[PDB]
């Protein structure tokens, strides 16, 4: 599986390492 | 001057196929590792191009149209084409654009040139000590309106033996009075007077002229050991721009590697 | 605008804030300076060749030098310090360097001191009408340099002459070097001077003992022409140095915007100036004077968030600048942004007030 005009990408609450622990 | 070349004979309108020629950078922008679409004037792929021969009487030198821009592809070794003419009347009546390459500096001017009936950029009286030295494309000119000179350089006007190993392709376009010019020079291994593959013609110079043009003429290099002159073996092609849409694949370094006609 | 807590109440339109995280404003770095670049302004036209010519042409045969295809630095009009009278019409001399033109001419001649007034737009006179007329729409300049010690000779310098008579006045910038005999009365002159017939040309009385009004003055008129055609000669453009790693504006030869300049490994061809991304937005540029490729990182910005417990608990509050590092600034950097007003701990607890990237906040002893 594969900007500056007020556009911004927020991150997720859970990181990929935290998903794997579940 | 007044008498045309007696060894001039018009060939029929022959033509061959142009696979992927006529590609050029439509702007001075850098883009890399992308694929950009654009709508401008280009050569439609796999289109026909008018062939022309130059040799002692198969010698073509007509006045062809320039309604929408044209192309050139000179299969040559001694640089048979040493210049061009551009304008509407191509005489001293209206303003006429002239381009000349004396192997040292490209001269560009716009004057009421009194061109000969069969203009040329040839030589004569080469009985001994030729050395590819010059020895009168227009009678006189005045009321000039533009002048420009390229940087110093050196062009190999000398003839060579064997298969053709040089190819020059150009584009001539009038962008709202700015007579933009593109160019490219690469080696070749000639097979049928027009090698195939892919390339891109970089811009050469911007010319803020602002003069309407509707026709043009090639200035072939003649020689003689105005009427009873001779010419060497050479040939070139002519194309015509058309408003087609194209894709432009840029590599990591920003060079156009391929294209697709929509 | 007192404290970030009050920005929350004005945001929610409530005098009481519940527990959670709330957005209030948008951080944005304003520009501090501005960069103005342009290619080199060398290759100047030699205006000193005319304003300080070793010898000047006569008045009835005034000489003209065409100026085209160069950078016309008009500062020589005043900085030369080699003139007695200097005046301009329409456009000031300090603004000519910013104005581009289609054609420019330098009309030079040597006239008497009293005749310097005749070099003016719409003015009539022996020199204005018969030798060199100016149009009413003249927007150029004129400089008269007293040459009493140079262009003078005892008994009269015969190399400088002018036209005193002519059957019809001349047009603006028109030259007439003919020797046709002028007719005054009803008699025919027969190509020779006689009764009511005079020669059209006359020599000047330039001598070293002449007064201020009769001495020779090297006059030069800088004529301008702004036609419909594209401009061919313009003056030098103003520019400054480069500012890097700072939020600044951009005014390049063919690029404008706002951002931060940094060195990069990109490369522009000799026939390329500025780049673009997939979204037609500029992200690179080559300097028109220096040989360098500089990426344009835009000025930082991001939404401002406040992290507060309930109003009934405490008014101590943290602040989060989403998507930016700690620049303006009890400080801690995260992968979501710079958090100020909170102390990091190596322990782990249940997430009460989320932030991002697994980080969470709470109010505890």
């Amino acid at each position: 599986v594969t900007k500056f005009n007020g556009l911004t990408v927020l991150p997720p609450l859970l990181t990929d390492e935290m998903i794997a622990q579940y | 001057q007044c008498v045309n070349l007696r060894t001039r004979t018009q060939l029929p309108p022959a033509y061959t196929n142009s696979f992927t020629r006529g590609v050029y950078y439509p702007d001075k922008v850098f883009r890399s590792s992308v694929l950009h679409s654009t709508q401008d004037l280009f050569l439609p792929f796999f289109s026909n191009v008018t062939w022309f021969h130059a040799i002692h009487k198969r010698f073509d030198n007509p006045v062809l149209p320039f309604n929408d821009g044209v192309y050139f592809a000179s299969t040559e070794k001694s640089n048979i084409i040493r210049g061009w003419i551009f304008g509407t009347t191509l005489d001293s009546k209206t303003q006429s654009l002239l381009i000349v390459n004396n192997a040292t500096n490209v001269v560009i001017k716009v004057c009421e040139f009194q061109f000969c009936n069969d203009p040329f950029l040839g030589v004569y009286y080469h009985k001994n000590n030729k050395s590819w030295m010059e020895s009168g494309v227009y009678s006189s000119a005045n009321n000039c309106t533009f002048e420009y000179v390229s940087q110093p350089f050196l062009m190999d006007l000398e003839g060579k033996q064997g298969n053709f190993k040089n190819l020059r392709e150009f584009v001539f376009k009038n962008i709202d009075g700015y007579f933009k010019i593109y160019s490219k020079h690469t080696p070749i291994n000639l097979v049928r007077d027009l090698p195939q593959g892919f390339s891109a013609l970089e811009p050469l110079v911007d010319l803020p002229i602002g003069i309407n043009i509707t026709r043009f003429q090639t200035l072939l290099a003649l020689h003689r050991s105005s009427s009873g002159w001779t010419a060497g073996a050479a040939a070139y092609y002519v194309g015509y721009l058309q408003p087609r849409t194209f894709l432009l694949k840029y590599n990591e370094n920003g060079t156009i590697t391929d294209a697709v006609d929509c | 605008a007192l404290d970030p807590l009050s920005e929350t109440k004005c945001t929610l339109k409530s005098f009481t804030v519940e527990k959670g995280i709330y957005q209030t404003s948008n951080f944005r770095v304003q520009p501090t300076e501005s960069i103005v670049r342009f290619p080199n302004i060398t290759n100047l036209c030699p205006f000193g060749e005319v304003f300080n010519a070793t010898r000047f042409a006569s008045v009835y045969a005034w000489n003209r030098k065409r100026i085209s295809n160069c950078v016309a630095d008009y500062s020589v009009l005043y900085n030369s310090a080699s003139f007695s009278t200097f005046k301009c019409y329409g456009v000031s001399p300090t603004k000519l360097n910013d104005l581009c033109f289609t054609n420019v001419y330098a009309d030079s001649f040597v006239i008497r001191g009293d005749e310097v007034r005749q070099i003016a737009p719409g003015q009539t006179g022996k020199i204005a009408d018969y030798n060199y007329k100016l149009p009413d729409d003249f927007t150029g300049c004129v400089i008269a340099w007293n040459s009493n010690n140079l262009d003078s000779k005892v008994g009269g310098n015969y190399n400088y002459r002018y036209r005193l008579f002519r059957k019809s006045n001349l047009k603006p910038f028109e030259r007439d070097i003919s020797t046709e005999i002028y007719q005054a009365g009803s008699k025919p002159c027969n190509g020779v001077e006689g009764f009511n017939c005079y020669f059209p040309l006359q020599s000047y009385g330039f001598q070293p003992t002449n007064g201020v009004g009769y001495q020779p003055y090297r006059v030069v008129v800088l004529s301008f022409e702004l036609l419909h055609a594209p401009a061919t000669v313009c003056g030098p453009k103003k520019s400054t140095n480069l500012v890097k790693n700072k939020c600044v504006n951009f005014n390049f030869n063919g690029l404008t915007g706002t951002g931060v300049l940094t060195e990069s490994n990109k490369k522009f061809l000799p026939f390329q100036q500025f780049g673009r991304d997939i979204a037609d937005t500029t992200d690179a540029v080559r300097d028109p004077q220096t040989l360098e490729i500089l990426d344009i990182t835009p000025c930082s910005f991001g939404g401002v968030s406040v992290i507060t417990p309930g109003t009934n608990t405490s008014n101590q509050v943290a602040v989060l600048y989403q998507g930016v590092n700690c620049t303006e600034v009890n400080v801690f950097q995260t992968r979501a942004g710079c958090l100020i007003g909170a102390e990091h701990v190596n322990n782990s607890y249940e997430c009460d007030i989320p932030i991002g990237a697994g980080i969470c906040a709470s109010y505890q002893t």
